[PDB]
This record gives structure tokens, sequence and C-alpha cells, in this order.
């Protein structure tokens, strides 16, 4: 949830 | 990139370009070189409809603390595809950090411990931004007042002062106090304060009727403080009729406002004064009884109600508390017997089966308990003065709403015509309020649960803010059943 995609 | 000459490229290009500086901007964010940014615009502008370039660039605001940033983008990211997992967690996050938590808690609400923290955040605010001359209900003023001897304590006024121009108003306060009805207490609450005033004034030729007159004003409006909840306005005129005049009821009324539920030592040294005053009080062994009771000290709690039975015996409460002891120590039959020997003296007080009827229902016999409930009320309707007030009617009602659910809707109805009645006789019960308040939210009448429990708010610290979380709650169903 604290990723880029 | 010089997007110039890569807007002029195929759309099949424009794309491709899209997924690499897009992945640009990935590298850089897990770099922390998040200034990131600038890889993701040279991203949109390529492909503005792809709402990952948006989310991601929200990341990199979350990375640096740009709140606003974060909103406008989640925001964004949100116009194109409103069930975006990441962007709806991204903008509850930046709402909360920036205190928006009805905001917060409506994205959590359509996302689905984040929601109960907000909810908890957003009732201290409201709470906090709301925030006593309101009394408790007429209901609990009977009960607190139900141990004393009404004609003693009118009877206490000095009528033999050279001075004292305001024991007239007292004692029409004092009247007013001990005819138990509704327009009694705010009577005698207006009354005591103006008395008070006035008593401060004479103090400043002052005599001893006088000094003992001002000393029972002060008493008694301390505790009408106490029962409002102004425990240091209570304790500083308890305090001053104890400078003035010690008696009895100035030290149960102090030792009340001073009660801490760590050290009880305090509070027992208080009634030790109390007794030395006058070792033929009933009031000061019933409420010492009383704290040994809640204290689960059954022996000495039953020593000091009989001692209070034995002073004053035409008084129904020792008996009660006596055969609620019998039932607490393990014997119901014994505390039925006590019941119906105290129901045999006094047979017109509904208090004998209102306190029946709670000890019934925490039996498990409901049936009973409603029937004794039904009695109760019906004894109640035919005196002049408040004895259970609406004690009944929320004992039945409390009843039939764990039963009707537990839907029997005749139950259901049964309870909320109940529950209205007790709100309409005792407006200032919180109790009332509440339970109407969570019947109507069962029906989805969310405005009118909304109402109820912001009222309950304003007339319950711990308690203003359970009313004022199932109030915040309730709004954000209305909120999200809005859209
Ligand atoms: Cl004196
Ligand atoms: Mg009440």
């Amino acid at each position: 949830m604290e990723e880029v995609d | 990139p010089d997007i110039a000459q890569l807007k002029g490229l195929s759309p099949s290009q424009r794309q491709a370009y899209a997924v690499q500086l897009k992945n640009r901007g990935n590298h850089f964010f897990t770099a922390k070189n998040f200034n990131a940014i600038k890889y993701y615009q040279y991203a949109i502008e390529l492909d503005p409809n792809e709402p990952v370039f948006y989310s991601n660039i929200s990341a990199c605001y979350i990375s640096t603390g740009d709140l606003e940033k974060v909103i406008e983008f989640t925001t964004k990211a949100l116009e194109i595809k409103p069930d975006h997992s990441k962007a709806l967690l991204r903008r509850a996050s930046a709402n909360e950090s920036l205190g928006n938590f009805t905001d917060a808690m409506f994205d959590l609400s359509v996302l689905s411990p984040m929601l109960e923290r907000n909810l908890n955040k957003q009732a201290m605010k409201v709470l906090n931004e709301n925030l006593s001359q309101v009394l408790p209900s007429n209901t609990s003023l009977a009960s607190f007042f139900g141990i004393f001897d009404s004609h003693l304590e009118v009877s206490s006024v000095n009528t033999s002062s050279n001075y004292d121009t305001a024991y007239a108003l007292l004692s029409d306060a004092l009247q007013r106090l001990y005819s138990a009805t509704d327009e009694g207490y705010l009577v005698a609450n207006d009354l005591l304060t103006k008395s008070t005033d006035m008593y401060h004034s004479l103090l400043s030729t002052v005599d001893d009727p006088l000094r003992e007159n001002a000393a029972l004003a002060l008493c008694y409006t301390g505790i009408f403080h106490f029962l409002k909840n102004n425990l240091l306005d209570a304790q500083v005129l308890l305090q001053e009729s104890i400078n003035l005049h010690p008696t009895p009821n100035s030290y149960i009324f102090l030792a009340l406002t001073l009660a801490d539920k760590e050290n009880s030592q305090e509070f027992f040294k208080f009634f030790q004064k109390a007794v030395d005053l006058n070792p033929e009080y009933p009031p000061t062994y019933y409420h010492r009884g009383q704290m040994y009771f809640i204290l689960q000290d059954y022996k000495n709690a039953k020593e000091d109600f009989q001692k209070a039975q034995s002073l004053n015996p035409e008084n129904v409460y020792p008996y009660i508390q006596l055969a609620c002891l019998l039932y607490k120590q393990g014997k119901f039959t014994e505390s039925e017997a006590f019941f119906n020997e105290t129901k045999l003296k006094f047979p017109t007080l509904p208090e004998v089966p209102t306190f029946f009827a709670e000890i019934l229902t925490d039996r498990g016999d409901f049936d009973t308990a409603i029937k004794q409930y039904d009695i109760a009320k019906r004894l109640e309707e035919v005196q002049e003065k408040i004895h259970v007030g609406i004690g009944p009617l929320i004992g039945k009602a409390t009843i039939l709403a764990r039963q009707s659910s537990q839907l029997d809707e005749e139950k259901f109805n049964a309870a909320i015509k109940l529950l209205t009645k007790a709100c309409e006789l005792d407006p200032r019960s919180e109790q009332a309020k509440i339970g109407l308040a969570q019947l109507k939210l069962q029906m989805e009448k969310i405005d009118e649960a909304i109402e109820l429990f912001e009222d309950s708010a304003i007339l319950a610290m711990d308690e203003k803010l359970q009313a004022t979380t199932f109030a915040e709650a309730a709004k954000i169903q209305k909120r999200l059943r809005a859209d």
C-alpha cells in the first residue's frame, strides 16, 4: 500500500 | 525525454513511452529521490487517462509530507477510477493527518482499527468544540433524596435570627425540594442558588441562627452542584458549610463529592465525623452502607443498613437494600421473602417491585420481571410525588427490545412506545434518550437517532464522548447512504 505501481 | 517529439509518435509508441517513463519514476521513488514526480508528469503528458501516474505522484507527496498535494493527486486518480484502493487509503491517511476525520472515515468506508481511530478523533474534536446548569433526571433526583426525612429537613431552617433575610426563601427551596415533583426540583435548584447568594452577602452583623441557616443553604446548594457534576463548585460550598456549622449532611455530601475508586480511607473518615456529630442520624448509616455495598463488603453493608432501618423504620430504602444484599450473597429465596415482607409493610410503594424486577431480570426471569415493572408503573401513577419515576418504563422497554431481536415487531414497537413515553415524562434522562436512539438506529431512523444521541451527550466526560461517538458514527452512515 506504500509501494508505487 | 523531449515530450515535444514523443507526443507526435503513434498511439502504440506514445503509450510505450508512458510505461517506460513511469518505470523511471518508480526507480527514483525506490531510491528515495521523490523530486520520481517529474517522470510521472512526463507520463501524464503521454497518458493522462492512467490513474496509476496520479496515485504514484501522491505516494511521493506522502513521503515528503505535502498533505495538500496528496489530496489533489489521489483525487485526480479517484476521479478516473473511484475504486482505486491505494488512492483511497492514501487520501484517507492524508485527511486524517490534516484532521479531516469525516472525509477519512468516508474513504475508508468506500475502501471496504483505522475507522475506529478516526471515529474517536472525530468524537473528541466534536466534544471539544461543543464543550453545568442542567439537573439530572427527576427520576435520579427522587432516588437521591429518597433516604432523607423531609419534615426534619424542611423544619431545620431556624426562624429566630435578627438579621437573616434569606431564611424564608431557603424554607421555600427545601419545601419544593422535598415535594419530589418535576417543578419542585427546578424551583429548589433556582432558590437554593439564590439563597446561597443572599447568604454570601449577609455573611458580608450576623448571629448564630443566620450562620446555621447559611450552612444549611450551602450544604444543599453544594449537593445540587454534585448532582450537576460540578464537583469543585460542590466541594467549595460544602467546605464553607462545614466552616460555618458542621452537620452530618455536609459530611455525607462532601464524602460523596470526593469519593475515590482507589483509596476509600478518606470517605470512611468523613463518615466517622458524621457519626460523631449525630450517632442517631439514619442517612449517615444508609450512605455508608451503600459504599460498603458497592465495595462488596456485605457484612459491613448489612450492619449499616440495619442501623439505618432501626433509626427510621418508616423509610422503605433500608429494607430494599437488605433484600438486595441477600440476593448478592447468593440467597434468592431469602431475598424474595424479604421483598415480600417489605411489600406487606409498604403496599403502595413502587420502589419494592421496581428493585425486585431488577433482580428477576438478572436471574433471567424476564416474564416475572415485566409483571413487576407493570405493577410498579401503576403504583407510581397513583402517587402525588415521584418515587421510581420512569424506571419501570426503561426496565420493561430494555427487556422487550432485547427479546424482540433475540424480529418480533410487536415487542420492538412496544419498546419504542415505552421509551418515547419515558423521554416525554423525564426529558433530562440520558438513559431514556440513548435507549430510544439505539432503536431508532435499528429502524434506520438515522436523523431521529442522531438528534437523540446529541441530546444525550448534552445531558450526560467518558459518557459525553460515548454519546458523541454514536452520533458521529451515525452521521457517517447518513453521508454514505446520501451517495
Ligand atoms: Cl454556629
Ligand atoms: Mg434516569
